[PDB]
């Protein structure tokens, strides 16, 4: 497993630009801000549901424990 | 004769300038033999983007046929005194030569006046050189050494139009048409752009009354090109199918001015070249070239020095497997900057030996010495004299190819090309890590 005999692949051309000649930051925010949103929006309605259920028994399990060392009347 | 006399003795290269602008020059020998042709200033270079491969059309018809002498008739003259014929295209440069006998210059002349001046641009033998040009192009594809050199070009001088190749795309060659090639050739074969030089047994002052009784209606008395950018780049063209691996990487060398390419191919003839058919192998100096042939890193390897008028090349091509990219990078680049950083006086004074005889084998011949006048009048501006070129090598030493080579390879961003199994070549950070040293 070393560069030269990894695999076979033909008609395939790339063409790249030497680090000095090309800014580090095209763009960062006028393309970054809108890839941003668009990754986010993507895995939001994924991620989300399972840790909005952890917050809301969060609060359920906290407050049910409060209330239930509440004297009680009885 | 220790040899400083012989270079005196060398005959000189009288120019004159006709009222055209024709820059009419001629050396004088004793050879039974000539040499005469024109070169002009067209090329690639000088065309756009869809103009590209013109200049290789209008070549390709200049042969078959002018207005004077239709079709083979002009082909009937040229070996019925046996000249031979013969023409090439370089990106900036374009020329016609007919080798003759002594006693056939008036004849030749008249026939090279009548190839640039009165051509034929005939439109069926326009639709039947389409194809031949398009046949041509797919051989071309199949040179492993052109493609590599023509993708250093692209991957270089991106975005100018130096990044032209010389044939062209091959959907110009099918969009371009008679009124392109016309224009094209009205435009580029101006008088001042034209010097006709002559090489061999003839005499000046009857080359210039020939000239005169010829090429006097040319042009009276524009594209002059623009400075193109060096861009360090690289091109991939992975194709593993490819037996061997063509590699090109060169850096933003001088031009045919700018002295500094005197020392530089003095570095350059300190790297040599090598094949797999050499001679002493593991024993010459380059020790480039003696790690290659000791452990057979590769078959070949090159280093060029093409220079255009105000930018240039200077680097490396190799040709080898696809396991020993990587080791011959390493190599060649350790190579280089052990010239840059410690280039010693023994290896300064064999590459002044070795350019000395460049210089001078290469001028042997009367092909040689007319290609030489009609390229030097057109890129230095005068033929320089094989002393001048003795005295700018003598001055050349450790210290001077140091600091050149400093200048145009430490630290620099270099064009890569590689064509073929190519998967080992390092990535051009890589590279240009290679391109400086950590202990300097
Ligand atoms: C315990 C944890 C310890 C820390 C672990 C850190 C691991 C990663 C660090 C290494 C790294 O650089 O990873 C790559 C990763 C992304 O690299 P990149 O060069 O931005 O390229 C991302 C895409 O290729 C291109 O993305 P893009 O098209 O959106 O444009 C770039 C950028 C656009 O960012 C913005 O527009 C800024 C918005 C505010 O997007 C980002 O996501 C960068 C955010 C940087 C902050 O690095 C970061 O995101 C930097 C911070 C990483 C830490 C987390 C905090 C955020
Ligand atoms: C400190 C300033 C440099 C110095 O004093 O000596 C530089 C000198 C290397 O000079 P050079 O002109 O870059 O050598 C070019 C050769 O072709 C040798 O390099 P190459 O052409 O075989 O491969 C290119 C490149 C390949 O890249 C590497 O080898 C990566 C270097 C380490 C990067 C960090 C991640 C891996 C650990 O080599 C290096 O980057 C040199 C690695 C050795 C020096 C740096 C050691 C850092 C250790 C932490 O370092 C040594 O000879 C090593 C001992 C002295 C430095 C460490 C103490
Ligand atoms: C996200 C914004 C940047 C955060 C990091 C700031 C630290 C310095 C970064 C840097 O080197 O440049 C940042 C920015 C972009 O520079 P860049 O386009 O990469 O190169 C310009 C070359 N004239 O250039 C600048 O900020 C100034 C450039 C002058
Ligand atoms: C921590 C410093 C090392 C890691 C970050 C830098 C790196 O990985 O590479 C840059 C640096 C310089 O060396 P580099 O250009 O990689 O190779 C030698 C020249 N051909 O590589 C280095 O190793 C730099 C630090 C030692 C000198």
């Amino acid at each position: 497993r070393e560069f030269g005999h990894l695999t076979r692949m033909r008609h395939v051309i790339t063409y790249s630009l030497s680090p000095f000649e090309q800014r580090a930051f095209p763009h960062y925010f006028t393309k970054g801000i809108p890839n941003v949103l668009r990754r986010t929006r993507a895995c939001i309605l994924r991620v989300a549901p399972p840790f909005v259920v952890f917050y809301l028994v969060y609060t359920w399990g906290t407050q049910e424990f409060e209330k239930s060392k509440r004297k009680n009347p009885a | 004769a220790t040899y400083a006399q012989a270079l005196q003795s060398v005959p000189e290269t009288q120019v004159s300038q006709l009222d055209n602008g024709l820059r009419v020059a001629s050396e004088q020998s004793s050879q039974p033999t000539c040499t005469v042709g024109v070169w002009i200033d067209a090329g690639s270079r000088y065309e756009n983007e869809k103009n590209n491969g013109a200049g290789y059309f209008v070549e390709h018809l200049a042969f078959k046929g002018t207005k004077n002498r239709p079709g083979s008739a002009l082909e009937k003259e040229v070996e019925s005194m046996g000249a031979h014929l013969n023409a090439y295209s370089t990106r900036e440069h374009t020329a016609y030569y007919i080798k003759a006998l002594s006693k056939d210059l008036p004849k030749a002349v008249e026939l090279l006046a009548d190839i640039v001046q009165n051509c034929s641009l005939e439109d069926s033998q326009i639709e039947k050189e389409r194809d031949v040009i398009l046949q041509e192009l797919q051989e071309n594809d199949s040179s492993m050494r052109d493609v590599v050199f023509d993708y250093l070009h692209a991957t270089a001088f991106q975005g100018t139009p130096l990044a032209q190749s010389v044939e062209g795309p091959s959907e110009n060659v099918r969009k371009l048409s008679r009124a392109d090639l016309t224009e094209y050739v009205s435009q580029h074969y101006k008088a001042p752009r034209m010097v006709l030089a002559a090489a061999g047994g003839v005499e000046h002052r009857q080359l210039l009354d020939l000239a005169q009784k010829h090429f006097s209606s040319l042009s009276g008395t524009v594209p002059a090109f623009t400075p193109c950018r060096f861009t360090g780049s690289e091109i991939r063209h992975r194709d593993d199918a490819l037996p061997l691996a063509h590699v090109a990487i060169a850096v933003e060398g001088p031009g045919w001015a700018n002295p500094d390419n005197v020392p530089l191919q003095v570095a350059n003839a300190i790297i040599g070249h090598y094949d797999s058919t050499y001679g002493g192998g593991t024993h010459m100096s380059s020790t480039l070239a003696s790690v290659a042939a000791t452990r057979k890193l590769c078959q070949s390897f090159q280093t060029f020095n093409i220079c255009y008028a105000e930018t240039g090349l200077l680097g490396a091509h190799f040709v080898c497997d696809n396991m020993s990219i990587d080791d011959m990078m390493f190599f060649l680049q350790g190579q280089w900057m052990r010239l840059c950083t410690s280039a010693t006086e023994s290896e300064v004074v064999r590459g002044k030996n070795i350019l000395r005889n460049a210089l001078v084998s290469h001028l042997d011949g009367t092909t040689p010495v007319c290609e030489d006048i009609g390229r030097s009048l057109l890129t230095y501006g005068r033929r320089i004299p094989l002393a001048e070129w003795e005295s700018r090598i003598a001055e050349v030493d450790a210290s001077v190819v140091r600091e050149v080579c400093s200048k145009y390879f430490y630290d620099q961003c270099p064009a890569v090309a590689g064509l073929g199994p190519i998967e080992q070549l390092p990535d051009y950070n890589r590279i240009r890590s290679g391109m400086f040293w950590l202990r300097f």
